[PDB]
């Protein structure tokens, strides 16, 4: 209690000093990015996975590596030279028309609402739950009160020493974790032993486990899965979740307005290789430690009875997202798991900050725009406060339905929901970034088919409902077999030829509207048409970036290889 | 042995970099 007291009275003289009293360098960026990004969702979801499924999980953290520094390479040059301060915007600018803005920008705050704030404050409410032994709302009550006092003191140099605190605490508990169990030799020569041994399951609705899935995947430590037999095949990986990141860091609001404020373009790419770098830890910061508690803890986690694990959790399929939560509960020495939760609470301040101030300059500048052109700057203000207050209490509402979802683990309900919904905005972007046949209406339609097509498929999903084994979920086989990222894979594709068939169809846009708006043609000199910056860089530090770009890259593609 | 898959992971993408900047230097 201790730690946590100092943390807080650290953090509450922070806030009350800086109430009181764009060129960032690379390493703030770089760390703006990276806690903006990882969060507590990302450890429970991660460790979760890990303690069902296995190290498979972490290659969708490593998958965000890349496109980073595509976001650094290909498409920040362009949202700079546009001088665009937001994502809706660039396109109200390339396209026209307030209806594709104002539609973009609802997808994108439901996006939110439904993969961004209510994945964290359930990712809270579970650590609350293990370590004050609370009933699930009261800790998302107890969640809400303490962000909420949080965002009235603490509110924003401090991307910076959050990342450091939340890499330490990390580091700390993998260190301890490790010898614990003996080592990565250690964890690696025991864990497919990992099966409970409560297999009763005095129900008579399955009666006896049919024993296929208690026991850790065969496959488990093999980062790369059977492309139909094993499940997060690396068709779903490499094609599938590439779509998603596209949405996720090159085209959502959060990435964009927590890079734009780099000093110059090589800084943002400087802070893009850092946030990559960065991004090979959480492996071996999130998903062995999971496999830790499943090792250390094995009843406790890996129950497939459903009465044990409501017993638990208060959820019958899941109960293996609180792999995270009890390691540091019982794993961390006595004096200590008072930083631990520390550093959890940071990530999640963290990732709640950006969000917020994402949909705020979304909402808060679109659509009140769109709607009041002129408003006093204290009305702006008081928008964007509630709009913050309204998207929270938005998200704590739909957090029972992240109760219990894709077999009740956390991170596969993300890249479930954002794989159905994120591929028509990628496929937008793409087609408005390097095709300038696309026009107004020759994307929106596209986008509103794949909306349309992603919610058909999405309605079944938290209808019918998903189970584990002792109970698979009634729907058909046909449209629930594939795999998520399949299906995002199969929409993408729809929608970008629904788009190019809509535009090839109808009456183009004249080119003197497109300038500095499109990839091909950032350097260009002449005036814009006005429908409704300045990026440069020495070749010394072009070339320094690049060839450390290179090596980020050589270095994940060589722990993509090692872990098969 | 995962190290040499790694490295062989490695040798592969160096030579589809290797072929990337080469296509970017030759159709400019
Ligand atoms: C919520 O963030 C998580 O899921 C997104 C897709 O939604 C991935 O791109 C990202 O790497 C992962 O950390």
């Amino acid at each position: 209690i201790l730690v946590i007291a100092a943390y807080f009275l650290l953090v509450i003289g922070v806030g009350l000093w800086s109430m009181c009293r764009r060129s960032m360098v690379w390493w703030p960026v770089g760390a703006s990015l990276f806690a903006s990004n990882i969060g507590s969702g990302h450890f429970v979801g991660l460790a979760g996975t890990g303690a069902a499924s296995g190290l498979a999980v972490a290659g969708f953290e490593w998958n965000a590596l890349f496109v980073v520094l595509l976001l650094g390479w290909l498409f920040a040059p362009v949202y700079l030279t546009a001088g665009v301060i937001t994502m809706p915007q660039y396109l109200r600018k390339r396209f026209g028309g307030r209806r594709i803005r104002l539609y973009l920008s609802v997808l994108s705050l439901f996006l939110y609402i439904f993969t961004k704030i209510s994945v964290d404050m359930f990712s809270g409410a579970v650590f609350i739950q293990q370590a004050l032994g609370w009933n699930i709302y009261a800790s998302v009550i107890a969640l809400l009160g303490i962000t909420m006092i949080y965002t009235v003191t603490g509110g924003l140099y401090t991307d910076t020493v959050q990342t450091f605190v939340i890499l330490g605490g990390a580091c700390i508990l993998m260190g301890y974790a490790f010898h614990e169990v003996g080592g990565y030799s250690g964890l690696f020569d025991k864990y497919l032993g990992a099966a409970t041994s409560l297999t009763v399951s005095e129900d008579p609705a399955v009666g006896n486990i049919s024993s296929f899935c208690y026991r850790p995947r065969p496959d488990s430590y093999h980062l790369l899965r059977h492309p139909v037999t094993g499940d997060l095949p690396w068709p779903a990986l490499l094609l599938g979740l590439t779509i998603v990141s596209g949405w996720y860091w090159c085209s959502d609001q959060v990435i964009v307005q927590r890079c734009l404020a780099g000093k110059s373009l090589t800084h943002i790419k400087a802070g893009c290789i850092l946030c990559g770098y960065l991004k090979l830890t959480p492996m071996f910061l999130m998903v062995m430690p999971g496999m830790i508690s499943r090792i250390l803890y094995p009843d406790e986690v890996a129950c497939v009875v459903p009465e044990v694990c409501r017993r638990v959790c208060g959820t019958e399929v899941g109960c293996s997202n609180i792999a995270y939560p009890r390691l540091v509960v019982k794993l961390m020495p006595n004096g200590l798991r008072g930083l631990m939760l520390a550093v959890m609470l940071a990530a999640l301040m963290s990732s709640l900050a950006s969000i917020f101030n994402s949909s705020s300059t979304l909402f808060t500048m679109d659509i009140y725009t769109r709607l009041r052109p002129r408003a006093g700057d204290r009305e702006l203000l008081l928008v964007g406060r509630l709009w913050v207050v309204f998207i929270v209490v938005v998200s704590v509402a739909w957090l029972p339905v992240v109760q219990a979802a894709q077999g009740g683990q956390l991170f596969d309900y993300i890249q479930a929901v954002s794989s159905y919904l994120a591929p028509p905005v990628s496929a937008v972007f793409v087609l408005a970034l390097f095709v300038p046949r696309v026009n107004e209406q020759g994307a929106f339609w596209g986008l509103i088919g794949g909306l349309l097509m992603g919610l058909a498929r999405l309605i079944p999903e938290f209808s019918f409902g998903s189970g584990s084994c002792v109970q698979p979920s009634a729907c058909p086989a046909f449209l629930c077999g594939v795999h998520y990222l399949y299906f995002a894979i199969v929409l993408f594709f729809c929608s970008g030829l629904l788009t190019l068939t809509v535009s090839l169809c109808t009456a183009p846009i004249p080119r003197k509207h497109l300038h500095r708006l499109v990839f091909s043609l950032r350097h260009s000199k002449e005036e814009r048409e006005d429908l409704d910056e300045d990026i440069s860089e020495d070749p010394s530090w072009a070339r320094v970036v690049n060839l450390n770009a290179l090596l980020m890259m050589a270095v994940a593609v060589f722990l993509w290889g090692f872990y098969a | 042995q995962p190290w040499m898959q790694g490295l062989i992971a490695v040798a592969v993408f160096l030579v589809l970099v290797a072929i990337a900047f080469a296509v970017n230097h030759f159709w400019c």
